[PDB]
């Protein structure tokens, strides 16, 4: 994006939306629950705990 | 029902390695995001974080310790076992085996602790107890034992082999000058069952492997 | 990893209370939520309350909740009884450092029970003990409510204060709090004082007790 | 895995192969060319370039 | 046809920042995985990347300069631009405008490289060439051929450049590397070896050319016998 | 992150060569691979000869190829020709440090080319340039191969050292090598030698062209 690379934040799915990130790099986490399985998203590639399949990419609007 | 129950030495020498098992009764060592380890805790100090072992065999330790921690695991044989070399009086403390009833991912679970088992690090060696007799309302009398003169510090009290539990008492220890360690146990009593019933405590040292019963009698 | 939570908290028997563990977003703050509550009563093995993402253990009492906003996680007592006194232990996973992080710990002391005046029991050096040319006299204090109080040995009729060692009050089963007090000397010394006593003071009364050989 | 994390190293469609790593953790890059799209697969969780989709799991054979 | 034209200051003082401009023409600055950005050379050292701007206008920079550089875009005038704070003369050195024809990942595709500018910081200012002509009876080259030439002189910033007869003359031409004089400022030779019959015949003007200064100097070279 | 290359290499015409690359799995050897190989003339800018994976450029010749094992690329240029002398530079993309990485660059001497002898051309100092109090007698050496040659100035018939500077020896539009050499005195100086001298020592031969102040 023009100040950063613009990534979706919206949770499992809910409408896309995007924030803009300091971070060269965004992250779709997945995991699963006794309601289902839940999607995050967000800026950075951050660490995961076991149990958690993490999907980081580095361009705009990848991570959906 | 999970038990986790901890064995191992109570005394270890400064230039040994520290072997404890854990064997685990109700709870699941293949889960691949359910987890057993290994927590700390020292004598004035916080809990700390050994390590862990998952369902598929990865271990994870804490930083400060990776050089000095190995933990394995038998599924064959429900256990986990715990090693730590290059041992250090800052290495004494009471060590719990725990386990993660985890599901979904990482500590989702419930965690199931176990009873402890107290590991000293000293170049001394064992000295067994010393049980002195306790006795000297009018409805009800106070008569005890005192376990004088031990170390390493994990000594258990029962009385009348664990018939007796109403009224009992055992008191945290004490560090004498001398360097060992002295705790009084007591029991509140009928007056009136003093001269009919018997008055015995069944003292156990772990670390010198005795067990020592003594009658008090006045 | 560090995770810092109040080094003490009181509170009056039915008033609600939380303990605040704040942290990270490498660890309490990381998503899946997890943040471990664990009740420790001194001298016994922690008995987890709160586990994974604020869920309550299996027979924990419904006064036990816990919570998390951002990085700081908190336990809530809703209602203290006062079975409730003790150490609490806050535990979250740091996805940094892949470990297990505790606090500080938080002790909670639950205030405002009935009062009860101490029993106290002063044994005398075993004849054993005196075969071996060593004497300790025994001062067990039991049954008394707040948790403080003052020990005072004396020798003979004045208050001497050598080699004398006591436990800190700890709770027994009926709820109430006891401890110890060992005033340890040579035979020599036992067998040549006029008298020694054992002093408690405890909520404004004063209980003394003597033994002479 | 009895000495390490185990996961899957097969490249893009081929038979699937195991191989035992000493990373807690294990990934599957997946990217494009005129060829189409192409899956490498190994343990660890490194860090790519843009254009290059990274998953990465921490369990055995998570990587598939 | 790609172009990469690089556009601004030949000489900076150190207490200025560096601006560079870099026109595109041919390729995308649009593609995600696709780069554009900024490389340096600096005299008598290796190539340095200083950094790129992506379709998605996120950058990437040499850490070791990322606190001085910025790199910005406008797709609109198909033009990326450098700016360098903090300059010191370890930051005098020729900047190249890079692009990055990538496709499905990053320096996947060509590379393309501008002609590089020259670019100095000094607190001295800018020198013209004083241009000498060169013509010698001891310039045979060979019994049929006569060399001439020029001399540019005492100059600052380095980029000067060197035609013949207006760039109709090219056979025969070689412009020589500079020369740092103990002044401080620069000399470089250019010569041409030509028919000794045409002497008289033909006119031989260099035309030497300052960018720095905007200037540019014509000078005759003259056959006279004394 | 640092990749390393030869400082130099030589080969004869029509020899096959290679320039290797070492870097880390972070750079050279991170996949999909991204290994750019560029010639550099001295004073010119970089040509891109390979590029991504291993890809030759439009217009690039055939004899040069791009490939890379584990954590070293390698160019391989297949019958040098006496255009290859030049020098060349790898690059690749860190994904560690998210930035490009070059290698210190390597020259590439191509030898076995035909021999030729200099021609000295020497040029005395300009009145124009006399009329400052400065003179600049200028030695122009071409069209010699190979590359090395000594440059001797001589004051009257003695040698001299003070105030003499001269480039190192560049390629030329047709293939030969030149070199230029610069005398600074001043115009008293100039005008008091009895001669000047300027010499060339190249391949055993010598060719020393001479000049004397005059009142033109």
């Amino acid at each position: 994006g023009p100040g950063g690379m613009i990534c979706y934040n919206q949770q499992s799915s809910q409408p896309p939306t995007t924030k803009t990130c300091s971070e060269t790099s965004c992250y779709k986490k997945t995991w699963r629950d006794h309601r289902g399985t839940i999607i995050e998203r967000g800026c950075g590639c951050p660490k995961v705990k076991p149990g958690i399949k993490l999907h980081c990419c580095r361009t705009d609007k990848c991570n959906n | 029902q999970v038990q986790l129950t901890e064995s191992g030495p109570g005394l270890v020498k400064p230039s040994q390695t520290l072997s404890l098992t854990c064997t685990v009764s109700g709870l699941s060592l293949t889960n691949n995001v359910a987890g057993s380890g290994w927590v700390r805790q020292a004598p004035g100090k916080g809990l700390e974080w050994i390590g862990d072992i998952s369902g598929d065999g990865v271990t994870y330790y804490n930083p400060a310790l990776k050089p000095r921690v190995s933990i394995t695991k038998d599924t064959s044989k429900s256990q986990v076992y715990l090693a730590l070399n290059r041992l250090t009086g800052e290495d004494t403390a009471v060590y719990y085996c725990v386990g993660n009833a985890d599901v979904y991912y990482w500590r989702d679970g419930e965690k199931y602790w176990g009873q402890g088992i107290l590991v000293t690090v000293s170049s001394a060696s064992t000295t067994a107890p010393k049980v002195f007799p306790l006795a000297s309302s009018g409805s009800t009398v106070a008569l005890g034992c005192l376990v004088s003169s031990y170390f390493p510090e994990p000594v258990t009290v029962s009385w009348n082999s664990g018939a007796l539990t109403s009224g009992v008492h055992t008191f945290p220890s004490v560090l004498q000058s001398s360097g060992l360690y002295s705790l009084s146990s007591m029991v509140t009593v009928p007056a009136s069952s003093l001269k009919s019933q018997t008055y015995i405590c069944n003292v156990a040292h772990p670390a010198s492997s005795t067990k020592v019963d003594k009658k008090i009698v006045i | 990893q560090s995770v810092t939570q109040p080094a003490s908290v009181s509170g009056t028997l039915g008033q609600t209370v939380t303990i605040s563990c704040s942290g990270s977003k490498s660890n309490i703050g990381d998503t899946p939520s997890y943040v471990g509550w664990f009740q420790q009563i001194p001298g016994t093995a922690p008995k987890t309350l709160i586990y994974g993402d604020g869920k309550r253990a299996s027979g924990v009492p419904d006064r036990f909740s816990g919570s998390v906003s951002e990085n700081t996680a908190t336990l809530t007592i809703s209602g203290v009884q006062a079975e409730d006194e003790a150490d609490y232990w806050c535990a979250s996973w740091d996805v940094n450092s892949d470990s297990e992080v505790f606090g500080g710990g938080t002790h909670l002391t639950v205030a405002g029970g009935p009062t009860s005046a101490p029993s106290v029991s002063l044994f005398p050096p075993s004849s054993e003990e005196l075969s071996a040319n060593k004497a300790t006299v025994v001062c067990l204090i039991s049954d008394f409510s707040p948790s403080g109080l003052e020990v005072i040995w004396k020798v003979n009729d004045a208050v001497t204060n050598d080699r004398v060692q006591t436990t800190r009050p700890s709770k027994q089963s009926n709820g109430k709090y006891a401890a110890s007090s060992y005033l340890t000397r040579t035979s020599t010394e036992w067998k040549s004082y006029s008298s020694v006593s054992c002093q408690v003071k405890h909520q404004g009364k004063t209980v003394e007790k003597k033994l002479s050989p």
